[PDB]
């Protein structure tokens, strides 16, 4: 699993 | 636990990079880790979590060159990929030194703490983003925390983000208090 930051 | 353990903690956590880089930033970025509550870094710590802090940009790491030209869930129309992404969490932690603050190619009130708290939800918290109990809270306040096009659509990142404020300093933690009631409560309590 990746997750990016806040746009 | 306290500062000086936690800092004791991520000692054993954090992996700083080969290449030059600046080493009074870097710490910062520790400094500002050891505010999350020990509980939870001895979770990641005892999971094996690393958290890596680089000299350069993401994909040049040789663990994410597969993310090279891939765009980021919710970066759709952003123009940009994950080459240029500044962080990283999940099932792992990896962060460019220098761009903790909002604005540097992120939104988030902290980049290093964001990222972290996925890599909490995920590993140690069994994705209690997704809980039913979190759905609640995230379905009345997820969007009295600004972003909302993009923390009121994505579980996982409001938490992140309610996350990030909890433990950043005490002035984000009572803005959270005041906007999120029911948000601070739920970390509150999930701290013991
Ligand atoms: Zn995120």
């Amino acid at each position: 699993e990746v997750n990016a930051p806040v746009p | 636990t306290t500062i000086q353990q936690n800092k004791d903690t991520l000692s054993q956590i954090v992996v700083f990079p080969t290449g030059n880089y600046d080493k009074n930033e870097a710490n910062a970025m520790v400094n500002r880790l050891a505010n999350i509550d020990g509980k939870y870094l001895n979770a990641l710590k005892q999971n094996n979590l690393k958290i890596k802090l680089l000299s350069g940009k993401l994909t040049d790491e040789k663990e994410y060159a597969y993310l090279k030209g891939v765009v980021p869930k919710g970066w759709e129309g952003t123009g940009k990929t994950w080459d240029d992404v500044p962080g990283l969490g999940g099932s792992t932690v990896a962060l460019r030194i220098g761009f903790s603050n909002k604005g540097k190619g992120h939104d988030a009130i902290n980049l290093e703490l964001h990222a972290t708290a996925h890599a909490i939800d995920h590993i140690v918290l069994n994705d209690i983003s997704k809980s039913a109990q979190f759905k609640q809270i995230f379905a009345k306040e997820g969007r009295s925390l600004g972003n909302v096009n993009f923390l009121g659509v994505y579980p996982a990142e409001f938490f992140a983000e309610s996350f990030a404020y909890y433990y950043l300093n005490q002035d984000t933690n009572s803005k959270l208090k005041s906007a999120c009631p029911q948000t601070y409560s739920f970390l509150q309590n999930l701290a013991k």
